[PDB]
């Protein structure tokens, strides 16, 4: 990030072992003037030390603890350490971070580097005893992605197999290619590159026909697996900016949409790189970022420049709101779909009013109910009954089936059922008593 | 750029690693989470006690 | 489920469920400070080979506890499978924008 290093070498030896070949600055190998030993043997052997706590040497650095490099040499059996400057070859073995040898000169170059080797000690890992590819893969690419210009360089001794990756385009060619196996809405890529309050934000994002939400938690070229405040942001300035977009087009308005945070983000591919001159990460895995100044600046960043593009695109705007407004009605649909059959299985129609027409006795047992067509005969019936004792609950045509279409959720007029019992009846045993007068043609 | 030596290297003696990067010791200084997360180490270590 | 025609995933027999889970192990093993999540396999295989034996034997004890609970998983199931059914038939057919 000082731009120095151009290339970087991954290699994967036959015995489990991994080295990394840079062609950075390389690593101080000159007395420490308060350990009395090398700084490599230093910071190898003593937790917490490094020149990554100020911006003297890094301005700009992921790096932020100063123990990583002292976990790696700890757990590992054996590493070994090839340090090139100032025309001198800085060699040291470790094993179980124990010095062997002090750190020696081996001779003389005019490159300047370091090469860092490890066997990884099998007391610690379990299960897992061999490097997988495709993490360090996925990972190689994406770190050259968000690195432009810096050569990435993978070699694997076990089969042969190896990669070179040097893209320039940016976490922008990193979204299109993350979107080879995916089906995009819009040709135009949200994109842009800001520094405001000290730190930088680099944010790329694209709608896909997709249902999984990926949003690439990136500060300083680190991956935050448990996203942190920065997500929290970027969620909270994407739902707000949509909110207020599809609020003031009328969207809302004409399909009755609550539109929240979860539909915003349906479907959704996102890269979040920002840069902190000195970060928070809440563990050394830096799985999440707990600085709220950046959660700040990165949700005015998108809010501007999201309604920026959304206003500045009709086509690319009038595609994200509909693809919105078709997850928002998906899962209201599916609501629907829930509540409505978690209705029908209690009682909420009763089919009490419109048609029933009950006496002044509330007694069961003493009353009668009657059965008949409705306008054709419960006119005359209800005219010439008596108000003492007397109910009439009229029809309407035929009634379905029960053997030819059986289906518990089956039902238009339900009334019947729910007016003499509760659908189980010998709680209630309203209407002791029915009578069915019925035509004497053959369709009675 | 240039400023690359032994003495850039810095070693935090006694609880300054601590206090210079709190986060992978208490959490998130901000929102609340570590100023109650002091109090549920302290009762941790009295259930450990207990 | 011969009958109900369900799948009955993890994530619905789940549903509307309240455990509390409390290990003891000599020598944890937390993947940070903050002690958020174990990354320890044995604990895991103990506590699901003591699961698979004592939920097993307690739901072949209680049959109106076992009845009551399955009953709500197919509750939950068919709710789920109808949800998706009806959610997928409208969104890609029966939907029907431009209401004029
Ligand atoms: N590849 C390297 N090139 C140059 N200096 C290095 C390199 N690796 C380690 N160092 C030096 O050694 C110190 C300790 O490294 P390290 O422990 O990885 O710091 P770190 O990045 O903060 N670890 P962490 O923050 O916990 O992930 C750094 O501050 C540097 O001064």
């Amino acid at each position: 990030l000082a731009g120095h290093c151009k290339e970087i070498i991954v290699t994967i030896h036959a015995d489990n072992s991994v080295s990394v070949q840079d062609d950075g600055r390389g690593i101080p190998t000159g007395i420490h003037p308060e350990e009395g030993v090398s700084a490599a043997e230093v910071i190898m052997t003593v937790l917490h030390a490094g020149g990554k706590f100020d911006d003297n040497s890094y301005k700009v650095s992921g790096g932020l603890h100063g123990v990583g490099v002292s976990v790696v040499n700890a757990l590992s059996q054996k590493l070994e350490l090839v340090i090139q400057r100032e025309g001198k070859i800085h060699r040291q073995i470790y094993e179980h971070g124990v010095p062997q040898a002090p750190l020696a000169v081996t001779g003389e170059t005019e490159k300047t580097g370091t090469m860092v080797r490890f066997w990884p000690s099998l007391e610690t890992f379990t299960n897992v005893t061999e490097f997988e590819y495709e993490i360090l893969a996925k990972r190689l690419r994406e770190l050259s992605f968000l690195n432009s210009g810096v050569s990435i360089r993978l070699r694997d001794k076990r089969d042969g197999k190896e990669d070179h990756f040097h893209y320039e385009g940016g976490i922008k060619a990193f979204v299109e290619y993350l979107n080879k196996n995916k089906t995009p809405i819009h040709p135009n890529i949200f994109y842009f590159s800001t520094e405001k309050d000290g730190i930088g934000v680099e944010v790329a994002l694209q709608w896909n026909d997709g249902f999984q939400e990926n949003i690439y938690c990136f500060t300083n070229n680190i991956p935050q697996r448990d996203g942190g405040t920065h997500l929290a942001g970027f969620r909270a300035a994407m739902t707000r900016t949509l909110n207020a977009y599809m609020d003031k087009e009328g969207y809302s308005k004409k399909a009755k949409v609550s539109a929240t945070g979860d539909d915003a983000r349906e479907g959704l591919i996102a890269v979040v790189s920002v840069k902190v001159p000195d970060p928070k990460f809440s563990s050394q895995t830096k799985d999440k970022l707990v600085s709220s100044e950046v959660k700040s600046a990165v949700e005015q960043q998108m809010n501007e420049l999201l309604a920026e593009y959304l206003l500045e695109n009709p086509t690319d705007a009038k595609i994200v709101v509909g693809k919105i407004i078709d997850a928002a009605r998906a899962r209201e649909a599916a609501r629907r779909a829930r509540e409505m059959t978690r209705r029908k299985g209690a009682l909420d129609l009763a089919g009490l009013p419109g048609k029933l027409a009950d006496c002044q006795e509330r007694d069961p047992a003493l009353s009668e109910l009657y059965l008949v067509e409705g306008d054709s005969a419960g006119g005359s019936a209800k005219q010439g009954r008596n108000r003492k004792n007397q109910a009439i609950l009229p029809l309407k045509g035929k009634i379905l089936n029960v053997e030819k279409a059986r289906f518990d959720k089956m039902l238009s007029s339900q009334e019947v059922a729910t007016l003499i019992t509760a659908l189980y009846n010998p709680d209630k045993l309203r209407y002791h008593s029915i009578i069915i007068m019925t035509d004497a043609d053959v369709d009675g | 750029s240039n400023s690359y030596d032994s003495s850039s290297i810095k070693v935090l003696k006694g609880l300054d690693a601590v206090r210079k990067r709190p986060g992978m010791y208490i959490g998130d200084t901000d929102d609340g989470t570590g100023l109650h997360h002091m109090v549920f180490e302290v009762v941790d270590n009295a259930i450990d006690e207990a």
